[PDB]
């Protein structure tokens, strides 16, 4: 396919907690698979899992200004069963969630996105066109 | 007897029999009523509604308890409201306070044509003038009906209604107080037009023919004349945090009388009880050193050294002050930081790299891929067989680990903390304390939940000997010193102490404010306080702060107050010395004959009625013998494990929430212990999810309370809570019906007819978000449990000393009358509790004079510090039991009738300073206020609309602090930036500025800001400054400083500072310029001279001289 | 300093000089509302009646007026079902008469109604009482009490009219064949409406569809009769069923559709029928209904199989079957979406009405959308459209 211009890239970097976490946010419009194959081709490495308030409220304050609502984060829902189970595309375990009201019983999607205004997380279909952050 | 009638949700509402002639010009209802806890939204206690047909609807009045906000449902009060049949709106007034859901209120309304009334408990709340003329026409008078204890829609309510009355005149407000105090009958007055003791129901009152009736019972509605339950402040916990109570703790010196206090020391041995935690020789060293530092302040401490044999335990890390969740997130935790920990999971190393590569699992443990990243190396160094356990396995999700919290080594350990201070050992990487000690107030205080948490390393040491005296006095009620300046949420804190006082801050007037700083000085210039910029006399040498231990050396004597009234509150079980607690207040005068008086006192400090026993549950039974017991055993299912029935140890205790009505920790969620992995699923559709709540006695109940505390915020079915199943030991399930629930009161249930035993109650709910705080179950006026309890006797003692039949009597109530006074003899009176035969201390002395006042004679005698003065000894009034007016009442005749002020509508001469709502903003007599014209800012938008400013302020509106989100209500009123939000601004820096114009250029000597918010974000807890400018005639700008915002300087005022040397300056523009865009500015206010104008003065020449009385050069 | 003479108002000098230092104080008379003003500076009215003004300079710093308190022009709700003629005004001390309309009656002496000095219209001393007549008579119903016939009621009670069997209300359910109804005297005189539409028994089997000539279509108790052993004479049944039922390329396509046929172009065959477009679907479109202009209360039959008639004709004519714009896969998604919000894609699940939700909150996907306008609730299910 093709790579994202960086005229629709921003860099995130800097956050209170770790000092070697860095990531890239596109603005480009795309699906969950087309992100996922995007940041793992373009810039070598997953999307981004989120495992604490900071890089959350670093991820919100990069996406604020943006006129869409919701944002990627690689999170999806493989399961089948009474309890499904969450998992981040990256492989890391899912200790952090941080959910908006009555999100993850709710339905809608099999993927995660993330609410511009608020930071609060949400349920979103997967074929939704939405910026996405990948880590590199 | 007196004769209530009990109303349950259900439908149960009666009318008036159509015979009797309903009130038209002129109504007065007065109601005693007990409600309950839960309520419907819009409930109705008694209204007169129109039976003709369908035409102008809502027309004629209804009292009732509503919610303030509709929307939220969260602060439910009594209302009044009123629709004539002329009026074009209805009005309706509400009471100053929530509703009390246990107490019996009587409610009265009064309306005589230009002004209607409501008054709660004698004391008018509320008033309105907005309702001119009569109610109904004599032609309309055929259709109007008198509904009790509901509406035509059925807005019904719970409780009981005890003195129905209703009259035909507006009764004046010592007419209401008279007819509080007359429970009898008002037969004589002819404008007397119903009252209703409630022989005979069906006499006066039809019942719908669909609904059912009320039921009947006997109420004790006026059954106490002094009120014991005394309140804590906004600041304080406990009854110990009352002024009056910590104020006799502080004079009388008979209440600290030397105590001793065992304390346990929990040191952790191997399997062959040879390595320790602590040597004996520390052990020794740091009880030489407690017994030191408490031998001053009369308390002793008595050691008890516990081995614990246990080599899993002993080689295992213990974290004070690190939760096992902040173990693999990226973020450095300084608290997580060591070595058997894994340096925080790898996540504080430097070579850590973000790229959580998971390496295939082949063979032995490598200590470089054992981090958080490299997925503790596929599991292979939790793996007991390839490595030791105690000293390879980091991860988290592993049950055999490296680590292990303190609570989860309180858990294993599981000891008696019913009788001890238990001292347990952790380490503090951060080393800048000690972990959390419990505070007296926690429900875990007397639980194996809680004690004392230090670090063995530092433990006797001779430079780190006075953590533990931090710690202990931390156990016994003792804040930090820097409470009320580093210890706030923001700078708009109702604790923030401005000055010292005995509810702002750490509750103790000797310290004075500071920050926190290792120094062991006074501290420099102000950066981080608010208003402050130096402090002096700064208790640097305290205990509590932060100072080093070659500073720390002594408690001031309102903490060792403190620590002694802590210690006879809640650690009656740590002192091996059994006399029992005193009573902490004088015992109160409530009347007097011509030759006689009577006393009544309060409950021991204790809060127990009832003798000490170990094997027993004399210690829940009440003044009667009704045992109040709360949870003790929660138990509700695993939602994705089936049959895991996991135990919540929150919703168990007393409940111990701070927000009433926002999310906790400290509360029952329905899937709150779930993994963040695992997806939360919904509840059931039928039932719900339930939590089982099991109590330690069963026995046959009378009431259930549970604190619900957060409700969905837009929920949109009926009710919260599904439904209440009663669990029996006889193995049936009482089915009580769905609730309704408020945010801020607890639901209080009544129980008829439950004969059987009760052991627990399973609570269902629809909402996946409710929380449940606690649960109370309250028996039988005559519980077979409390049958065996012994009760306290009193002893009264008089300094004029009494006679030997009279003085060796013993009272089993609180009540003392004698008839032995002269007629001008100065008496003292005190009480001393006698539990066996071992007596307690006396109490403070009450001095009374036979022929003097005192503060229950209705008498207002300015000498004894009387601001006012009833006759009722009731704190629910304006005027409190220790002739004290309340906050935001004003008492006027001599016997002192009070009325709530801060909400009226008409301003008076010692409110003009205070009350921003009803006058307005207070300038005084020298100077006069010009608002702003034509006000120009910086981020203009449709949603903010930029003018908002011009004019007056919006006074009326209430100061936001910590709010998140601003676009809920206040754009009407003021202007903040609407382009920008705070995370945004966090992102790219830039100044936001507002500049207003005034009409006439004026000399400013100061500046007035309105705001109605402070400017802070909800997360960020950094204070807010704005920088204030001066623009002149000339384009010039003066700079005014930069000033910190406050809700408690709401009008905030920016005074001028203007050399003589230099000229008067006319100001055309003020520029507000700051960083934060949640900051909102309703207006601004530029302050002049009055009598003259200096500019125009000055510029007068030769021969002119100055006229400030018509403001010229005259010549 | 000169005298200042104040209409309908006591004025008052607690000095007989006057001269630049004496104040006066002016109280407006009951019935007046004072408004007090300054030059360019619109002040709010005193509360009071007790306000003192002192000259300046020999000039008066402000005006003193008093009008006459005005109560608002009379209201349909301050009397209900009368008109208003007040040709005194609207002042303090004026009158206005009221009359009732032709159905209600003046029940009364005096019918007036006088501005008085509170601010408000006095009490009707007379009544507008509203009497519902009978109802107008409902074809294919009958009337079951008998105080209904009467031309004497009250407002607000119910009249129960009863269809006939096989008539009844549009909207019945097939296992719940409710045959009655009731209609109720509403506050303007006039009752409820419904009326008893044939919707029973079925149309026809499309295999014989197009040359039925009915009395009144596919409704109850009506014969269709296709004009060429029995014949093409059927009659509906009280139950819903009738005595019988009939007997004996496409290049004119749309801009995507395709007929793939399992079983060719024989007698009697069904080929499915698809749209070669991914986000299309085939519909049966009205003459009147355009493809971009498809009302959003509309729902168009979709087209499943293509089957042959009597006629050897296709009943879904391709030329009439229309591959128009599909349902985008986001329905029920906790999504409200401009595409989905009508009929044809089950109003996007009711994800844009606030009672349904899932999380109760109604979100658009794009961010800039038409809250009240193009991304608004249209369910007629949800308690926003309902009155209730
Ligand atoms: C500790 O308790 C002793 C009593 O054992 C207190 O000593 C009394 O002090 C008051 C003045 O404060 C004297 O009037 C009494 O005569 C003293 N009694 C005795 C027996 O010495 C002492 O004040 C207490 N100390 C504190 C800090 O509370
Ligand atoms: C030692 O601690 C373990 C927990 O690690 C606990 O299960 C056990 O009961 C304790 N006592 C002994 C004697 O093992
Ligand atoms: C403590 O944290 C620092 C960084 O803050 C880290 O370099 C170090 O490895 C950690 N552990 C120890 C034992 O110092
Ligand atoms: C701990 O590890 C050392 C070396 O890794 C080994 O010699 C020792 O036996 C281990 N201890 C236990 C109890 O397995
Ligand atoms: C509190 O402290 C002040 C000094 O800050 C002192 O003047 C006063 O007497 C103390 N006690 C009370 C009851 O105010
Ligand atoms: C500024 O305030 C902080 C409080 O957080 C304090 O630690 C610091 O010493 C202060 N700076 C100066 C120069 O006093
Ligand atoms: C609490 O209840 C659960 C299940 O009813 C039971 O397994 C547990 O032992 C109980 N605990 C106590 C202390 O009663
Ligand atoms: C009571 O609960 C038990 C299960 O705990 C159930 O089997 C039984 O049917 C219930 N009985 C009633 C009357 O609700
Ligand atoms: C207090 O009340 C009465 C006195 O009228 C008497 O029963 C006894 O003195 C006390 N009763 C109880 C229950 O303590
Ligand atoms: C404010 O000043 C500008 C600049 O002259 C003018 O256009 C505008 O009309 C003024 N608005 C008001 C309300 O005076
Ligand atoms: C005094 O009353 C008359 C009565 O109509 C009114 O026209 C006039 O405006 C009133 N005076 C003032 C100053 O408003
Ligand atoms: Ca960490
Ligand atoms: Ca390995
Ligand atoms: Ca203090
Ligand atoms: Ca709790
Ligand atoms: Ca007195
Ligand atoms: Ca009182
Ligand atoms: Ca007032
Ligand atoms: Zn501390």
């Amino acid at each position: 396919l093709t790579c994202p211009e960086e005229e629709d890239t921003v860099k995130v970097v800097g956050i209170p907690g770790c000092q070697t976490c860095r990531y890239l946010l596109v603005r480009s419009l795309q699906t969950f698979s087309q992100a996922w194959f995007t940041c793992r081709r373009c810039y070598r490495g997953n999307l981004v899992s989120i495992h604490n308030f900071n890089i959350n409220y670093r991820i919100q304050c990069s996406v604020s200004a943006l006129n869409q609502g919701q944002v990627w984060i690689g999170g999806r829902i493989t399961g089948s069963g009474r309890c499904r189970r969450f998992q981040w595309v990256d492989g890391s375990r899912w200790n952090f969630a941080y959910w908006a009201a009555h999100q993850p019983w709710s339905r809608g999607g099999h993927c995660v996105a993330l609410c511009t205004r608020g930071g609060h997380w949400r349920r979103a279909h997967c074929l939704r066109r939405l910026p996405f952050i990948c880590s590199y | 007897p007196s004769r209530a009638l009990y109303f349950s949700g259900r439908g149960e509402q009666l009318r008036l029999r159509a015979d009797l002639e309903l009130p038209r010009d002129a109504f007065t209802l007065q109601v005693w009523l007990r409600a309950e806890g839960g309520q419907r939204s819009p409930a109705v206690i008694t209204g007169l509604y129109d039976k003709c047909s369908y035409i102008s609807r809502d027309r004629g009045w209804v009292v009732g308890i509503h919610t303030i906000s509709d929307q939220d449902n969260k602060d439910p009060r009594y209302f009044f409201s009123l629709k004539t049949d002329r009026a074009r709106q209805v009005t309706t007034i509400n009471a100053h306070r929530s509703y009390l859901p246990g107490q019996w209120v009587y409610l009265a309304a009064t309306y005589d044509g230009q002004f209607m009334k409501l008054y709660v408990n004698g004391a008018q709340v509320a008033t309105s003038g907005e309702q001119v003329g009569g109610i109904f026409s004599p032609l309309t008078q055929k259709c109007k009906v008198l509904m009790l204890g509901g509406s035509a829609l059925n807005h019904n309510y719970r409780g009981y209604i005890e003195h129905f009355s209703l009259w035909k005149v507006a009764r004046t407000q010592r007419e209401i107080l008279s007819d509080m105090e007359t429970h009898g009958a008002h037969t004589a007055l002819p404008q007397l037009l119903l009252q209703e003791n409630w022989d005979n129901v069906k006499h006066a009152w039809s019942p719908m023919k669909d609904g059912s009736s009320p039921k009947v019972e006997f109420s004790n509605a006026h059954g106490f004349l002094l009120d014991t339950s005394l309140e804590p402040p906004l600041c304080g916990q406990t009854l110990c945090d009352n002024t009056e109570v910590i104020a006799s703790y502080n004079q009388l010196s008979s209440f600290r009388q030397p105590k001793v206090v065992r304390y346990r020391v929990v040191n952790l041995y191997e399997d062959d009880h040879k390595n320790p935690t602590v040597t004996r020789e520390q052990v020794d060293f740091q009880h030489h050193q407690l017994a030191e530092a408490f031998k001053q302040y009369n308390i002793s401490w008595e050691l008890d050294v516990l081995e614990v044999s246990n080599s899993s335990l002993r080689r295992r890390l213990i974290l004070a002050n690190c939760d096992i969740s902040k173990i693999g997130d990226e973020n450095c935790d300084p608290e997580c930081n060591h070595t058997l920990t894994g340096h925080d999971g790898g996540d504080c190393r430097h070579l850590r790299h973000p790229a959580f590569v998971k390496k295939q699992h082949n063979g032995v443990c490598d200590m470089d891929c054992n981090y958080e990243r490299f997925n503790f190396d596929g599991g292979e160094c939790c793996d007991p067989e390839i490595t030791n356990v105690t000293q390879t396995c980091f991860d988290p999700d592993s049950p055999h680990r490296a680590y292990l919290d303190v609570n989860e080594l309180k858990n294993i350990l599981k000891l008696d903390g019913s009788t001890h201070l238990n001292i347990f050992f952790a380490k503090s990487s951060e080393e800048e304390l000690a972990g959390v000690a419990t505070w007296p107030w926690d429900k875990e205080a007397l639980m194996h939940l809680g004690g004392i948490v230090l670090n063995p390393s530092f433990y006797g040491m001779p430079g780190h000997t006075h953590t533990m005296i931090h710690e202990i006095g931390h156990s016994l009620g003792l804040y930090h010193v820097f409470r009320g300046i580093s210890e706030i949420q923001s700078c708009s804190d109702p604790c923030m102490e401005t000055e010292p006082s005995f509810e702002t801050g750490d509750l103790c007037n000797d310290t004075n404010p500071a920050p926190k700083h290792k120094s062991c000085g006074d501290p420099g210039p102000g950066n981080d306080t608010c208003g402050f910029h130096s402090f002096f006399n700064t208790p640097y040498n305290n205990f509590m702060s932060y100072a080093d231990d070659d500073c720390t050396d002594s408690f001031t004597p309102n903490q060792v107050a403190r620590m002694h009234c802590y210690l006879d509150l809640v650690y009656q079980g740590w002192q091996p010395s059994r006399k029992p607690a005193p009573v902490a207040l004088a015992p109160q005068v409530l009347g007097h004959t011509t030759d006689s008086v009577t006393l009544e006192w309060f409950p021991p400090i204790d809060g127990h009625f009832f003798e000490r026993e170990l094997g027993s549950a004399c210690h829940l039974c009440l003044e009667g013998r009704i045992l109040v017991q709360y949870a003790s055993n929660a138990s509700s299912p695993m939602p994705c494990s089936p049959s895991g029935h996991w135990s919540p140890r929150e919703a168990e205790g007393h409940p111990d929430v701070e927000q009433p009505c926002k999310s906790s920790v400290r509360t029952w969620s329905p899937n709150s212990a779930v993994n963040p992995h695992t997806v939360p699923p919904a509840c059931p559709e039928p039932q719900g999810c339930y939590l089982e709540l099991e109590f330690l006695y069963p026995l046959v109940p009378e009431s259930l309370t549970i604190w619900v505390t957060f409700v969905s915020t837009d929920w949109d079915s009926s009710g919260a809570v599904n439904d209440i199943k009663l669990l029996a030991v006889s193995g049936k399930n009482i089915s009580l019906g769905p609730q309704n629930v408020f945010c801020d009161v607890p639901l209080t249930i009544r129980l008829w007819d439950v004969g059987e035993e009760v052991y627990g109650i399973q609570i269902y709910t629809l909402d996946e978000h409710l929380e449940i705080d606690a649960a109370m179950l309250t028996s039988t006026a005559d519980t077979p449990l409390c049958l065996q309890c012994k009760p306290l006797k009193y002893k009264v003692v008089r300094d004029p000393p009494l006679q030997m039949d009279v003085a060796s009597i013993l009272h089993l109530n609180r009540k003392f009358v004698d008839m032995d006074l002269n007629l001008g003899s100065v008496y003292q009176y005190w009480v001393i509790t006698i539990s066996g035969t071992e007596e307690s201390e006396p109490s403070p002395a009450v001095t009374y004079i036979h022929g003097s006042g005192y503060c229950g004679d209705g008498i207002i005698q300015k000498d004894q510090g009387e601001q006012c003065d009833d006759m009722n000894k009731i704190n629910g009034d304006g005027c409190s039991l220790f002739c004290r007016q309340e906050v935001s009442f004003n008492c006027i005749d001599e016997p002192s009738r009070c009325y709530f002020h801060d909400g009226d509508g008409v301003c008076e001469e010692f409110e003009q300073k205070t009350s921003i709502k009803d006058c307005g903003v207070y300038t005084p007599q020298g100077f006069l206020d010009q608002w702003a014209s034509n006000a120009s800012v910086s981020h203009q938008d449709q949603q903010c609309p930029g003018w908002v400013i011009i004019g007056q302020p919006a006074a009326s509106q209430v100061c936001r602090t910590k709010v998140i989100d601003l676009s809920e209500g206040i754009s009407q009123h003021a202007w903040y930036p609407c382009t920008i939000s705070y995370p945004y601004s966090q992102l790219a820096q830039t100044t936001f500025w507002l500049r207003a114009y005034f009409s006439q250029p004026m000399v400013a000597a100061a500046v007035i800001v309105h705001l109605v918010t402070d400017g802070t974000y909800y997360g960020d807890q950094k204070q807010e400054t704005i920088s204030v400018q001066l623009l002149d005639t000339k384009d010039q700008s003066h700079d005014l400083g930069l000033h910190v915002l406050s809700c408690r300087n709401n009008p905030l005022i920016i005074p001028v500072v203007h050399d003589l040397s230099q000229p008067f300056y006319h100001s055309q523009a003020v520029r507000v310029s700051f960083s934060s865009p949640l900051v909102a500015i309703s207006g601004v206010a530029l302050r002049s001279f009055d009598n003259f104008d200096p500019v125009t003065l000055s510029s007068c020449q030769r021969g002119e001289t100055y006229s400030p009385a018509e403001q010229s050069c005259v010549h």
